[PDB]
């Protein structure tokens, strides 16, 4: 496939600058910082808990194998 | 008249939102590419005999020029080639990308082609865990019914992993990169035909972009970080990943404490371990893999990505969740505790994909009254 | 008729029937052609092989 | 030089074998003359099975002659008889011995020295029943001797054969000739093993390529056949 | 028609012994060659003790009153010792493990890290004890494995 | 929606006139595709160590189960695969194909490729002529001014030929096949784009054909034809062509009488040792195969084919014949007789393409008043 | 490329049998054989003298080379 | 053969000739190499210092 007739659309407009226009870092900590702990909190709550899980049956099955090999 | 061939890589259409996990498709093109050329100098100072090969190792990391760099940019820039896939798949699976059946069947033709070729690749080398990696590996087809007595010595030219049964693998190692590599141009072929997908899931051909001053350099730079973390290992962890036992020549005679593969085998090795019947064990392995071919007819959805499927995200990050222990596992020994969790950890594998994952997009689209 | 009608009437005519025969050719061809083939060798070379001297020892 | 005769052997033929009863001959020449002065390092008594030599025949000469083989658990190497395994023992532990118990000249393996000549095993009859005096003018050193057959025509291998020379187990009369004949029938089956299994497969290849050329050849004239017997015309208003 | 159909259905014949042969020949070649066969089958060998001996690239092992004492029906695999064994003071054992392929250590039986001196198991993950190869005894001396 | 691309076998419009001289393009992509998968079948047994190499040559001939048919396949696969190339190269300039400049400089390309690949594999039994004929071959770079003695040492790992220098040919040449299977394909991909020339040299644009029925056909029977001679000289001939020197091992301190490389070289080597200047000689053993290039430069006659040629076709079959002649000369020794024939013919060789051909279509330009 | 628009061709006409039903071998030696001797005396004259000359050159160059290698 | 002084080409000079040898020196054990121990060994060279030191 190439440009020209991948699909149809009509009126809209898009704006843009030179490059060597406008700086490359704007706002890079200012307003790029929260929107991270943004898109942190969007998610967090749904990639944290199983490996949360993780690290527990990590630690309580890592003790449990060294309390097996120990002695009555 | 080849360059018309470029403009999949030059004028390409291409989505605008798409984050770093696409790059790792690319980057596979370049550890692939590199690894070659790697492999390729060990050839010149690699000898396929017993007698000789463990040496030949010594003669490239101690007498060459550089030839040290050389096993460790090539055997590290085996296992970056695997976090690279697997986060390539992982992509392809959250995101949706797996409606190009086309390319995604022929994704498992490429993975499974590479993963013998690394445990052919740990071989070579000629050590403990090589050889009985590779002893051990190999019964697993003696399990299966009025064959595997007869393939297995076959496979082994003998009765018990030998000479031939090395060089066979150095011949059948150095070859098929360059057969994965011809899948590769296919697997883009039919991805060109389809243009790529994107975090939402939704037809972007309204919002395009060319592919040369974009994405090249973006693959410039997640080239540039993929050299990082690889040369880190080589220059400040190389025994890493690895094996000490690796480093004593193989004695067939002496067992060595842990048998194992490598890590980026090991999640499929732990649901092995898991199955006491030998037999069964053999093909949930298999199916391990062989799954990621199951997964468009279980798809249930109306929607594509995962951006947009909260109870499926859950189940997502569960999964890794369930492979990480799986990795884990497979690495530790075969105790009460840990055969019990090697045992939950498996059916989660095939339960999470096969029941959940599906039951989840069907409860997904009640809600939005679908 | 003819026997070249008769046989594609039941064997070359359909394509399913027409690999069988020569799976089920090859079988009988495998055969007869290997017994025929060391014949020819056997009787070049009589006297010389192994299993024509064989029984003295 | 001498380019050296062409002779009716038995094999010669195009699907003639080997006399397998000639190559048990010659394995004894080799085994009472020449085991104790060459090397055939690339031959296993093993391979004598089913040609020349049975198993136990073969199995017996293994326990005939001692091989260095086992570290001992005292942590030293012993000698035991030989097995089928074993290949043929080398007469020399290395080539300086053979140059210093030759004058400085080296014996020569034997594995491949029939393809390893020109003119093969014609070559090598010539050679052993080659030898003569030298002609006048001609004169050599000591320990070497003439045979018009060589380059140069001198060389360290005194006279290996004559008439009984040795002795046959089949009760035939051990002329020199007969002798080099039969050796020479054995070499060439060490050089190439695969002989009387070679012409087999060149028999069983121009029975089936003497019916699938002119078959294909056929489908090719049938299909082609439109093209061949197509026509043409030219009709403009 | 079933004239020129005779033509490439016998040539089809013709192809596929060749096919047959040349696949056979290639197959044929990645098995064992001579040089190993000859070693797999030929293997000669010569108190209280056990040594480690190679065979096919395997470990290859080589009291009487005690062994016989221990019960068959209490062991997880129920063996007698001299259904094991063609004479009692001969121990001819294979150094793999039936759990997963594993060498136990010799010497009172074998343990291993990955039984009695019979061969038999007793407790461990081992599903099955030792198995014993096809030998024979050609003098009070010398023995045959296989 | 591969087989789109499959239309270049199936559906691809070719003329109807062609005879066999054109099926030798395709039988390179049967000994190719044939030879690959002897020379693996020979890794599997092969060792590219000096101790151990030829020896190993013999594990194949001797104790595997039909090892040895696949040597010969395979070496005399090189052979027949070169009988191919000459003609299919001089009906390339007999029919003036060479108007297809994108494809021929890659003919060319594909020519060095190759024959410096059967340089390399005849080293890897490592025998006499193996041995001494990399130990000539390579030092003619030597006489290159200010780095040939650099170069040389580097190429072989050292200060002359040993186990570093067999260890990477073996690399090389079981690397480059694959190589050159791609610039094949890549050959065809232009031609593909012109379509295929015939006997007269005219555009046969009119009378095309497909190629499905027609000369699939035509290529089972020149490939079945292509069998024959070579397993005639498996099963009839093996040391033909050989040079039985090579079952010697190599023994550096001691040089064989006639040195030489294999016949399908010596028109080469004849044109070398003509000139006694070194240098001067290498210079002209490289241009005697990049002179191919400078053809289409020096086309004249505004005809393309020679069917139409009369004295250009005397002079071609007389090119032939001084071809032969090198091909001769180079495998007999250097004396007087010999010294003076294998000056004229290689002074036939430069004088007839660069001179003489092309001054014949002028001359047949002006009978036909052009 | 492909077939339909190789180029433009007009009144001209083509006929042609099913292979069912015509021999595939008509006068194969009847018409075939003197063909070939036409063929061959076509261009015989050109392709020989050069090879005619190569077995002069093979045979005198051989003998020659013989007698520079026996003696004065 | 003979013997002469070692050169730098000349690598360590093994003091057994064999591990037979070795095991019938040290009843039946088998002194290790030691060019990878290191790296042949969980630890590493903590390993080593505490193993003579322990
Ligand atoms: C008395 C020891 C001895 C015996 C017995 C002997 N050889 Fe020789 N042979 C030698 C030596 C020494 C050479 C080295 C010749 C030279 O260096 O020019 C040689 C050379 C040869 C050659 C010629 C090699 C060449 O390149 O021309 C052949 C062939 C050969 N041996 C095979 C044989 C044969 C055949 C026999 C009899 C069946 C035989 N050997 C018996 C010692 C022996
Ligand atoms: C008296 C002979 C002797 C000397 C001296 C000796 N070793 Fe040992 N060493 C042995 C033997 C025998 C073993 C075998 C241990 C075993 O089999 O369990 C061994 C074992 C070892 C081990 C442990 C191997 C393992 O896998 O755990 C190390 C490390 C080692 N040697 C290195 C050393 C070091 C370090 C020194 C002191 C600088 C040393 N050797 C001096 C005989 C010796
Ligand atoms: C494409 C997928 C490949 C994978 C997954 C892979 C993986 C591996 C691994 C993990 C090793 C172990 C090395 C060590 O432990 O030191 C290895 C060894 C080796 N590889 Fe790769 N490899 C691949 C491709 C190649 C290629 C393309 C070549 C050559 C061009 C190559 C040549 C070698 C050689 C010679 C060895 C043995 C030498 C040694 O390990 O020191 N491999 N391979
Ligand atoms: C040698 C191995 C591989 C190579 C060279 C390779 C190469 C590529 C490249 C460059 C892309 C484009 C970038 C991208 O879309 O991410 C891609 C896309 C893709 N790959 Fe691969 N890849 C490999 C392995 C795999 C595997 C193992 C799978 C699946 C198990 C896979 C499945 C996919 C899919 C589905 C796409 C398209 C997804 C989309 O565009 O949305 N690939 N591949
Ligand atoms: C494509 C161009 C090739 C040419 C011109 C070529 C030519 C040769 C020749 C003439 C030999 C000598 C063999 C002998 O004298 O017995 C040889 C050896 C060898 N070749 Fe090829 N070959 C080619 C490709 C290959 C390929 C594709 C492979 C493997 C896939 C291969 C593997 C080998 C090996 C391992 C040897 C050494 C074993 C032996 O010589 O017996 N070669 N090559
Ligand atoms: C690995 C080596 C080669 C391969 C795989 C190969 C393959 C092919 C094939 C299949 C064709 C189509 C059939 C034909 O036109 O004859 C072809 C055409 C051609 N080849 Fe190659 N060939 C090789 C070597 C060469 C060489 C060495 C040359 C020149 C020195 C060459 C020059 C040409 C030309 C000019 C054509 C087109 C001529 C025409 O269509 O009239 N090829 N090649
Ligand atoms: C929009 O997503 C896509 C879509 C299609 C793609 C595609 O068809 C190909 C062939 C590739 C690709 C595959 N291998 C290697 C590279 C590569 C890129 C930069 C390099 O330059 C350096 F900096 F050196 F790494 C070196 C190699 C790119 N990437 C695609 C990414
Ligand atoms: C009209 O001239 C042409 C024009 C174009 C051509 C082209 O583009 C290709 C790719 C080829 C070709 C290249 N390699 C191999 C084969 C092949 C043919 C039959 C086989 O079948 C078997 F019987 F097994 F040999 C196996 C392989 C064909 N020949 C072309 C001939």
């Amino acid at each position: 496939r190439q440009f020209g007739h991948l699909t149809r659309v009509r009126h809209v407009i898009t704006y843009s600058l030179s490059p060597f226009e406008q700086r490359a870092f704007p706002h890079y900590f200012s307003k790029g910082i929260p929107n991270v702990l943004r898109r942190t909190r969007a998610c967090i709550l749904r990639v944290a808990p199983p490996f949360v899980a993780f690290y527990l049956v990590y630690t309580w099955g890592t003790q449990e194998f060294e309390k097996s090999k120990r002695k009555n | 008249l080849m360059k018309i061939v470029n403009n999949a890589f030059i004028d390409l259409p291409a989505p605008s939102n798409i984050s770093s996990w696409w790059n790792f498709g690319s980057l596979l093109g370049i550890c692939l590419i590199l690894q070659i050329l790697t492999g390729l100098f060990l050839a010149m100072h690699y000898t396929s005999d017993t007698t000789t090969a463990f040496s030949s190792v010594t003669h490239i990391c101690r007498d060459v020029n550089y030839g040290w760099i050389i096993r460790y940019m090539h055997a590290n820039g085996a296992s970056m080639f695997f976090i690279c896939l697997y986060m390539h798949v992982g992509r392809g699976l959250y995101y949706g990308s797996y409606t190009f059946l086309e390319t995604w069947n022929i994704g498992v033709i490429l993975l499974l082609t590479v993963m013998a070729t690394a445990f052919m690749g740990y071989v070579l080398p000629w050590g403990q865990m090589s050889f009985w990696g590779a002893t051990v590996i190999t019964n697993l087809l003696s399990a299966i019914p009025y064959i595997g007595t007869n393939l297995v010595e076959w496979i082994w030219g003998g009765f018990s992993v030998d000479k031939a049964t090395l060089t066979r693998f150095f011949a059948f190692h150095f070859i098929l990169p360059f057969i994965i590599m011809a899948i590769a141009m296919v697997h883009l072929l039919f991805l060109h035909e389809t243009g790529s997908n994107n975090p939402t899931g939704i037809s972007s051909d309204v919002d395009k972009i060319p592919f040369h001053p974009y994405y090249t350099i973006k693959d410039i730079l997640g080239a540039l970080l993929l050299i990082l973390a690889l040369m880190l290992l080589v220059l400040f962890a190389p025994d890493l990943l690895g094996d000490p036992d690796n480093y004593t020549p193989a004695n067939p005679l002496n067992t060595p404490p842990h048998i194992k593969p490598e890590w980026y085998f090991l999640f499929a090795y732990a649901i092995l371990r898991s199955i006491p019947n030998k037999l069964g064990g053999v093909l949930a392995l298999a199916f391990s893999i062989l799954i990621l071919a199951l997964i468009p007819l279980l798809h249930t959805s109306k929607q594509r990505s995962m951006m947009f499927r909260p109870l499926s995200q859950c189940l997502f990050w569960a999964l890794v969740a369930d492979l990480l222990t799986l990795t884990w596992i497979g690495g530790q020994p075969v105790e009460h505790p840990y055969i019990t969790i090697g045992q939950l950890a498996s059916v989660l594998y095939f339960l999470l994909i096969l029941v959940l994952m599906p039951t989840a997009g069907t409860i997904e689209n009640k809600l939005l009254k679908w | 008729p003819t026997l070249t009608a008769r046989l594609y009437s039941l064997l070359f005519r359909r394509t399913s029937t027409f690999a069988l025969t020569i799976v089920v050719g090859a079988l009988f061809f495998e055969r007869a052609f290997d017994q025929g083939a060391d014949a020819i060798y056997e009787h070049i070379n009589e006297g010389k092989l192994w299993k024509h001297i064989k029984h003295k020892y | 030089e001498l380019h050296p005769p062409s002779y009716p052997w038995s094999h010669r033929g195009l699907l003639s074998s080997l006399d397998h009863t000639s190559i048990r001959r010659g394995f004894q020449v080799y085994k009472q003359v020449c085991s104790s002065c060459h090397s055939m390092d690339y031959v296993a008594y093993r391979h004598l099975v089913g040609v020349c030599y049975t198993e136990d025949e073969a199995k017996a000469l293994a326990e005939e002659v001692e091989v260095q083989d086992g570290p001992n658990e005292d942590g030293e190497m012993f000698m035991r008889p030989g097995k089928l395994s074993d290949y043929f023992p080398k007469p020399y532990p290395n080539p300086e011995a053979a140059r210093a118990a030759n004058n400085g000249a080296l014996p020569p393996d034997l594995s491949y020295i029939v393809r390893a000549r020109h003119g093969g095993e014609d070559y090598v009859f010539s050679l052993l029943t080659g030898y003569c005096e030298p002609p006048t003018g001609v004169s050599l050193r000591e320990g070497l001797y003439f045979n018009p057959y060589f380059p140069g025509q001198a060389i360290g291998m005194a006279p290996p054969i004559y008439n009984e020379v040795l002795e046959f187990d089949d009760g035939t009369p051990a002329t020199m000739s007969q002798v080099a004949k039969d050796v020479c029938t054995f070499l060439r089956w060490a050089a190439e093993p695969e002989h009387d299994h070679r012409k087999r497969m060149g028999l069983k290849m121009l029975l089936m390529m003497g019916l699938l050329l002119p078959l294909v050849y056929a489908m090719k004239r049938h299909k082609w056949s439109v093209l061949k017997s197509r026509k043409l015309a030219y009709r403009p208003p | 028609k079933g004239f020129s159909y005779l033509v490439t259905a016998t040539t089809t014949v013709g192809v596929a012994y060749a096919a047959k042969n040349v696949v056979s020949q290639f197959v044929s070649s990645m098995s064992a060659s001579a040089d190993v066969l000859a070693m797999s089958k030929i293997e000669i060998k010569l108190e209280g003790k056990n040594m480690a001996f190679k065979w096919r690239g395997k470990p290859l092992f080589v009291e009487i009153d005690q062994e016989a004492a221990v019960e068959v029906s209490q062991l997880r695999d129920p063996q007698h010792d001299l259904e094991r064994v063609k004479k009692p003071e001969w121990v001819i054992l294979i150094g793999v493990c039936t759990h997963l392929g594993c060498v136990p250590i010799a010497n009172g039986g074998y343990y291993c890290p990955c039984y009695d001196a019979s061969g038999r198991i007793r407790k461990g993950p081992a599903p099955l004890n030792l198995e014993v190869p096809s030998y024979e005894f050609t003098s009070d001396d010398m023995v045959i494995v296989g």
